[PDB]
RNA sequence: CUACCCUUGGUCAGGUUGAAGCUGGAGGACCGAAUCGGUAAGCGUUGAAAAGCUUUCGAAUGAAC
RNA sequence: AAAUGUAGGUAUAAGUAACGAUAAAGGGGGCGAGAACCCCCCUCGCCGAAAGACCAAGGUUUCCUGAUCAACGCUAAUCGGAUCAGGGUUAGUCGGGGCCUAAGGAUAAGCCGAAUGGCGAUUCCGAUGGAAGAACCGGUUAAUAUUCCGGUACUGAUACUGCGAUGUGGUGACGGAGAAGUGACAGUCCGGCCGUCUGACGGAUAGGCGGUUAAAGGGUGUAGAUGUUCGGGGUAGGCAAUCCGCCCUCAGAGUGCAACCUGACAGUACGGGAUAAAGGACGUAACCGGCUCCCAAGAAAACCCGCUAAGUGUGUUACCCGUACCGUAAACCGACACAGGUGGUUGGGUUGAGUAUACUAAGGCGCUCGAGAGAUUCGCGGUUAAGGAACUAGGCAAAAUGGUCCUGUAACUUCGGGAGAAAGGACGCCUGUCGACAGGCCGCAGAAACCAGGCCCAGGCGACUGUUUAACAAAAACACAAGGCUAUGCAAAAAAGCAAUUUGAGGUAUAUAGUCUGACAC
RNA sequence: CCUUUACUAUAGCUUUACAUUGUAUUGGAUACUAACUCGCGGGCGAGGACAGUGUAUGGUGGGU
């Protein structure tokens, strides 16, 4: 699923990409997409809040149904398409009355399949179920915190989620980063994992191709001076002391997570 | 009080001595082609069939003291005015 | 070499014309001390 | 002015090599004008110039101007 | 009488430095009190991908003409971008603006906040972009010219000879690279026609010189290109999402080529005439918003077309602003008539791979101090016996190499490289034969000038291309692709802010942030 | 101007008390919903007297 350039010229010595095996279709759809603005990690009154974001190709966003409300009328998938806002690639499905959307294509999913939505929908892939009606031990993406309110869990490229029990009005959900959690049983679920799983395996081979991705270099905070950075300073190269940041926050096992968050009441095992 | 003034130069002079039906006037800066085109027929009652305008700023005169007292010459407008073929307007 | 004045008349009226003064009090507070010493020329406005 | 960013435009003679897929024509690939710089030497130091000139030199389809 | 004290004036160094690129001048006439410099003519020299031509920014009368030479002009000046006066810029189509929206800005309802105020729409403003309203060639002035005149076009309104938006659709609507085939203009050569001349010295009534022109618009559908392919949306509709009967891309797009064309330029002759002054061969993307490949996946709104809801002919006419002149500069940014900087278009001929290089046309210039003389010394250049790095901190600088084609290329290697490794040979002209072959000719030298790699062996550091101390440091410093650790379950952590709110990100652990290491091998 | 285990402060973070803040069973827990908070669509969900905020207070605090 990946291509490994030969060494002709320095930069392209360890670089790999995408074979881009799976897309089907070579440009978007008109209706779904929008023209997408930069910003440099500015805000709003155009200070930069986030640093090392910058330049990079021009980007038209597209629509992207997370929430899949439209339950009960079949969809067929068409054309499956690369995306530049995302890690995954995305399929577009026509419905039967006329509407099109856009949806994360799940691995396994491909051109002709028939795809639907809601509590009578079976349990295949590219489907979405409310978790009661997800049997035990799937393999599932797209998870809704809220009902209603549309997936936000487990959407990156090769990620996936399993159904591990059912507690009443609250299943139990293990998640990539090996966290468990209790998660509403009214919530929505995709059946399967989320395509392009050979993504982590590419290399850019060069600075270059970082840039054309938006982002800028990165300093280290030891060879700075005392004024710009905690860290920086000395005759000659220093270690710096302990790892902080420029606000002086420990990078080496502080934790962050406020103390009495209340969803603490649902996580049952911790990694993260 | 459209018309300032007629135009009587080397140029304008030779200009209606090959076409009879042009004439030069210097008008306010702030009229348009269709405004003219009344005031030349409503005073000397002829038929206008075209009119070409340009805008002149002043001159500026700087003089010197204790320097520098700057001076300009008021801005004016030019219309050149064609008449129906077969007429003509006589300035005496 | 180049130099530290490049001029854009578009730019000389957006940054200190008349009408970029008058839109802050800090700008208008600008107005009334030149109007008080007898400036003849108010902005970059009357230079023009 | 300068540092970085945002939107919208423009520019890069000629030659060479020969990746993926005899053909094909990739590349922060090669040589080299415009152009962007500023390596070394000489000159200038009440200078033509409050940082330049001449020769030489680097990059020149890109993290380009 | 003194504070490196302040203002104004005047000294000294001194008739000294200097008069701003070493592209260059000489002669004859002229006006004039006055001429190295001004005007005219002959010769010479410089630029010519510019030092020529057309715009933008910026400037704002510097543009043309008459008068003037006090000041300005690094000299004088009869001259000037100087002083004074007069004159000069002409648009239904060009460039703007009127229409539309981007970044951003101002707001509405709302939110936040000692005050001043900070935020906040699909609203409005705002081009550097999009417009379904449309013109090109020539000629005339001392100074304007798609604007005036000539010729030939085009686009809105207007007068006389069922409609469908404010909602919601369609369109508009978009990247990079690469080459090929077809084939204009320009340009070159050959060859006719028209006019004109007979050029210091030997030769030539056969030659020299100038011409023989053309756009928009219209036509054709030619080269060439593309096309044989019943559920998903816009038209028959109700406030875009569970239907049914109905007309198609089988023709589109398109150079070249007709016509526009009995215009025009130069030169002779006198507004008119020669003058209705043949044709070829190459060359040739201006077909092309096309074709092919790739990943980094390539604005918005309006104009223009739908839908329902609610309800041809003629004539007249086309408003506003810009339009001079400079613009790789003496007119802009640099205090200067300053060797610097300044975006876009065009840019002939021979040579060439070339927009390099050399010489030249058109056009523009000889750079606002000269004349003598030819010491020392300095700046920029040229040559040099014998030696050849002995110089010096150091081969610094200079010399040397240098082109095309044909041979031939090592260690090592990440298998790509190293490599143009290194080292060699041929190169002009004439004759013939099938770029080559052979014979011959000339010279010290045939890559002929200009142009145009020096190479090799071995170490330290950094993997690499990049970035940096504007103005003494370009590096072994920074960054980097990549590796680890730590935080973060989404109102995420983190950053900004008094807050509201925004970035993160409209991303979701193959993700984001902090930090150290820095390709790769072990 | 820079540094820190110099001194004294302080933004921020964090602890407890009072307020916001109620009701049952058995103080301290369990439980509830009506304060309060978030989501959907134009009431239904999910939490819940916690959380957040004001005042007071201990700790931390070269970030300043
Ligand atoms: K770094
Ligand atoms: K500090
Ligand atoms: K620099
Ligand atoms: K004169
Ligand atoms: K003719
Ligand atoms: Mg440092
Ligand atoms: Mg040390
Ligand atoms: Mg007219
Ligand atoms: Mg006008
Ligand atoms: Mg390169
Ligand atoms: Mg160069
Ligand atoms: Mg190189
Ligand atoms: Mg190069
Ligand atoms: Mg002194
Ligand atoms: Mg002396
Ligand atoms: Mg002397
Ligand atoms: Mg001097
Ligand atoms: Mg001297
Ligand atoms: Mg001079
Ligand atoms: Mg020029
Ligand atoms: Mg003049
Ligand atoms: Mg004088
Ligand atoms: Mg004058
Ligand atoms: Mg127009
Ligand atoms: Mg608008
Ligand atoms: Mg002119
Ligand atoms: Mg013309
Ligand atoms: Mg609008
Ligand atoms: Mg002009
Ligand atoms: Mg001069
Ligand atoms: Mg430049
Ligand atoms: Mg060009
Ligand atoms: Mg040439
Ligand atoms: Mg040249
Ligand atoms: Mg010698
Ligand atoms: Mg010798
Ligand atoms: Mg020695
Ligand atoms: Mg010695
Ligand atoms: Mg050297
Ligand atoms: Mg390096
Ligand atoms: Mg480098
Ligand atoms: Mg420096
Ligand atoms: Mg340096
Ligand atoms: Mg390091
Ligand atoms: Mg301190
Ligand atoms: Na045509």
């Amino acid at each position: 699923g990946i291509r490994k350039l030969k060494p002709t010229t320095p930069g392209q010595r360890h670089k790999v990409i995408g074979a881009f095996d799976k897309i089907t279709a070579s440009t978007p759809e008109k209706s779904l997409v929008v023209g997408k603005k930069k910003t440099g990690g500015r805000n709003n009154t155009g200070k930069m809040t986030m640093r090392y974001i910058g330049g990079g190709h021009k980007q038209k966003y597209r629509f992207i149904d997370f929430k899949r409300t439209k339950d009960g009328i079949p969809a067929t998938v068409k054309t499956i398409e690369y995306d530049p806002n995302r890690s995954s690639r995305i399929a577009l499905l026509y419905y039967a009355d006329g509407a099109k959307a856009y949806i994360i294509a799940p691995d396994g999913l491909e051109v002709g399949h028939t795809v639907m939505s809601g509590s009578e929908a079976a349990p295949e892939v590219g489907n979405a179920l409310p978790l009661a009606n997800i049997p035990v031990g799937t393999i599932i993406h797209n998870i809704e915190l809220r009902p209603g309110q549309g997936a936000k869990m487990v959407r990156s490229a090769g990620s996936f989620a399993q159904l591990t029990s059912r507690e009443g009005t609250y299943v139990v959900i293990k998640m990539p980063s090996g966290e468990v959690r209790r998660i509403l049983s009214t919530c929505k679920a995709t059946i399967g994992s989320v395509g392009n799983s050979d993504h982590a395996l590419e290399k850019s081979g060069k600075a270059g191709r970082s840039r054309w991705l938006g982002r800028r270099p990165h300093n280290r905070g030891v060879v700075m001076n005392p004024v710009d950075h905690p860290m920086g300073g000395g005759e000659g190269r220093q270690s710096g002391g302990h790892p902080r940041s420029r606000k002086g926050l420990y990078a080496k096992g502080l934790k962050t997570r406020a103390p009495k968050k209340h969803s603490s009441k649902y996580i049952i095992e911790r990694r993260k | 009080g459209i018309i300032i003034k007629p135009i009587i130069s080397e140029k304008m002079t030779a200009v209606t001595e090959k076409m009879s039906e042009r004439y030069g006037f210097r008008v306010s800066p702030n009229a348009n082609k269709i405004e003219i085109k009344k005031a030349v027929e409503a005073m000397y009652n002829v038929k206008v069939e075209d009119v070409n305008t340009m805008r002149y700023d002043g001159k500026r005169k700087n003089r010197y003291t204790s320097g520098l007292i700057r001076g300009k010459e008021a801005s004016f407008k030019k219309a050149i005015v064609t008449l129906k073929k077969g007429e003509t307007i006589d300035f005496f | 070499m180049k130099r530290t004045y490049q001029p854009s008349n578009r730019k000389r009226l957006n940054k200190h014309g008349f009408r970029s003064r008058m839109a802050t009090a800090n700008g208008r507070r600008v107005l009334a001390a030149r109007r008080a010493k007898g400036r003849a020329k108010l902005t970059v406005s009357d230079e023009f």
